[PDB]
C-alpha cells in the first residue's frame, strides 16, 4: 500500500463520501452527522444518477446519437412514472 | 532530485559587469544582507558576503523567462529568473530566483535612476545570453488585474509570453505556452467575483487557481484569454479539479471523444457533481458523451434530490428527539419521498454500500 482506501472506495462508490458528509454538516440539519449517513446518501444518488443516465442514454443510442442531449433526459424522465413523479417536469 | 547543470564559466580576463547591494528571493540560511550579481559567460552568479560558498550559479541555459519589473508605482525594484529545471537552494529546491532592492518629488530620481540601473543590467544578461534566446520580458501594466493565487489580494500582470505575479511570494509564473484550457468559476448574475483557473497541457500538472478576482476584470480576462489563443468556458459552479484531472489522464482520448472541458460546465450555494456523473456515466454507456446543458440539468437533479432528502431527515431527527442524523433517518427519508420501486431500490443499494463499507 502507499495511499490509505477513500471512503468511497470502501464503500464501493464513484460518488463522494467524504464530501456529502461536509456538506450535511455545513448545512446545518442536526448537531451531529455521524458517518453511515453520507454513505447510504452517496449511494442513493449514485442509484437515481445511473438509472436518468441509462434511460436517458438509450434514448441517445436509438437516435443514432453519441451524446445525450436535454431532449434526450426530458423523454427519458416524462416517460417514466416513477422518476417524473420524483424529478418534475424538464423544460428546455 | 534535481536536473544537473554544467559548471559556470568564469569571465576572469576582465572585471565582469556586476549589480550591487541586492537582495535574493528565496532567502538562503543566515543574516538577511546585500550580496551582488554577475555576468559570467555561460551564466551569472549571486554572491553573498557572509562566506564565498553562500552563493547561487545560474546558467542562461537553465533560464526559460527573464523579468524585470520596474519600482515606478511599487515599493521594490526586481530581475526575475524563472528557470527550465529546478535548482538546489541551500536545503530547499527552487525554479524561481530574483534579486530585489528596496527603494526607502526627491523620490522621483532615485526611483528612477534604480529602474534604469536594473533595467540595464537585464540587457546585459540578455545580451550574454543572446546565443540561449534570452529575452528581458516585463510586466503589461495595462492588462493587470486582481486576485488570490494563495491567501492574499495581489495584482496579476500578463507579459509577452506570461502571467505572473513576482511582487511577494509565493511566485506566480504561468507561462501561456504550456496552456490547455481556462475556466472560470462563480460567474453568474450578479456576481461580485469570480475565479480563474488554469488547466495545463500536461495532465499531471496539478492545476492552478487564481481565486476572487473582481467582476469589473472579468471583460478584460476574457479578453486577455481570446488574444492569448487560450479556449476557455465560463459557468456558477466550481469543479473539482483534482478529481477531473484524474479521470482525464486515465483516458484522455475517450474524454475529448465524450466533448472534452466544456461539457463539465458551461452555462455562459450549489454542488458541482459533474465529475461523478461523468463517472458513473463511464459505467452505463462508456461510449456515450452528454452534453454541457444535459450535465447541468443531471446536476440539478443531484443537489434538489441530496437537499430534499436531507431537509427530512433533519426534520424526522427533530421530530425523534435525535441530535444526530444517521442512516436510519436517511433510509426513511428516501421512504417517504422516492416512489415506491425507485425507492425499494434506492434502500436497497445504500443499505448495500453501508454493509460493504463496514465490513470493511
Ligand atoms: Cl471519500
Ligand atoms: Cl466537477
Amino acid at each position: 500500500a502507499g495511499r490509505a482506501k477513500t471512503r468511497s472506495s470502501r464503500a464501493g462508490l464513484q460518488f463522494p463520501v467524504g464530501r456529502v458528509h461536509r456538506l450535511l454538516r455545513k448545512g446545518n440539519y442536526a448537531e451531529r452527522v455521524g458517518a453511515g449517513a453520507p454513505v447510504y446518501l452517496a449511494a442513493v444518488l449514485e442509484y437515481l444518477t445511473a438509472e436518468i443516465l441509462e434511460l436517458a442514454g438509450n434514448a441517445a443510442r436509438d437516435n443514432k446519437k453519441t451524446r445525450i442531449i436535454p431532449r434526450h433526459l426530458q423523454l427519458a424522465v416524462r416517460n417514466d412514472e416513477e422518476l417524473n413523479k420524483l424529478l418534475g417536469r424538464v423544460t428546455i | 532530485d534535481v536536473v544537473e547543470q554544467d559548471k559556470l564559466i568564469e569571465i576572469r580576463n576582465r572585471r565582469p559587469a556586476v549589480l550591487d547591494n541586492v537582495y535574493i528571493r528565496p532567502a538562503l540560511e543566515g543574516k538577511r544582507v546585500p550580496g551582488k550579481v554577475e555576468i559570467h559567460q555561460n551564466g551569472i552568479r549571486y554572491q553573498s558576503p557572509l562566506s564565498t560558498t553562500q552563493r547561487v550559479d545560474v546558467l542562461f541555459s537553465n533560464i526559460r523567462h527573464l523579468f524585470f519589473q520596474p519600482c515606478q508605482n511599487e515599493m521594490i525594484v526586481i530581475i526575475h529568473l524563472h528557470l527550465k529545471d529546478p535548482i538546489l537552494f541551500g536545503k530547499k529546491k527552487t525554479k524561481d530566483v530574483q534579486f530585489y532592492r528596496e527603494a526607502i518629488q526627491e523620490e522621483r530620481r532615485r526611483k528612477a535612476e534604480l529602474d534604469r540601473l536594473f533595467k540595464s543590467f537585464a540587457e546585459k544578461i540578455a545580451e550574454a545570453g543572446r546565443n540561449e534566446g534570452i529575452e528581458v520580458d516585463m510586466p503589461i501594466r495595462d492588462l493587470g488585474f486582481n486576485g488570490v493565487p494563495n491567501r492574499s489580494n495581489v495584482v496579476i500582470y500578463p507579459t509577452t509570453e506570461c502571467l505572473i505575479q513576482i511582487t511577494e511570494p509565493p511566485f506566480l509564473v504561468i507561462t501561456l505556452e504550456d496552456v490547455e484550457w481556462a475556466h472560470l468559476e462563480r460567474v453568474q448574475f450578479g456576481l461580485k467575483n469570480f475565479d480563474l483557473v488554469f488547466v495545463f497541457k500536461d495532465f499531471t500538472r496539478p492545476v492552478v487557481h487564481i481565486n476572487t478576482i473582481p467582476v469589473e476584470s472579468l471583460e478584460d480576462v476574457k479578453e486577455f484569454l481570446d488574444s492569448s489563443d487560450i479556449p476557455f468556458s465560463e459557468g456558477p459552479l466550481n469543479l473539482n479539479w483534482s478529481v477531473i484531472m484524474k479521470t482525464v489522464t486515465a483516458n484522455p482520448h475517450q474524454f475529448f471523444l465524450d466533448g472534452g472541458w466544456g461539457f463539465l460546465q458551461n452555462d455562459s450555494r450549489k454542488e458541482s457533481y459533474a465529475i461523478y456523473v461523468y463517472k458513473v456515466l463511464k459505467q452505463v454507456h462508456p461510449d456515450t458523451g452528454i452534453s454541457s446543458k444535459a450535465m447541468s440539468i443531471m446536476n440539478s437533479f443531484v443537489n434538489d434530490v441530496f437537499e430534499r432528502i436531507a431537509g427530512e431527515a433533519s426534520r424526522l431527527a427533530h421530530y425523534n428527539k435525535r441530535s444526530t442524523i444517521t442512516s436510519r433517518e436517511i433510509q426513511t427519508a428516501v421512504r417517504l419521498l422516492l416512489p415506491g420501486e425507485l425507492a425499494k431500490h434506492a434502500v436497497s443499494e445504500g443499505t448495500k454500500a453501508v454493509t460493504k463499507y463496514t465490513s470493511a
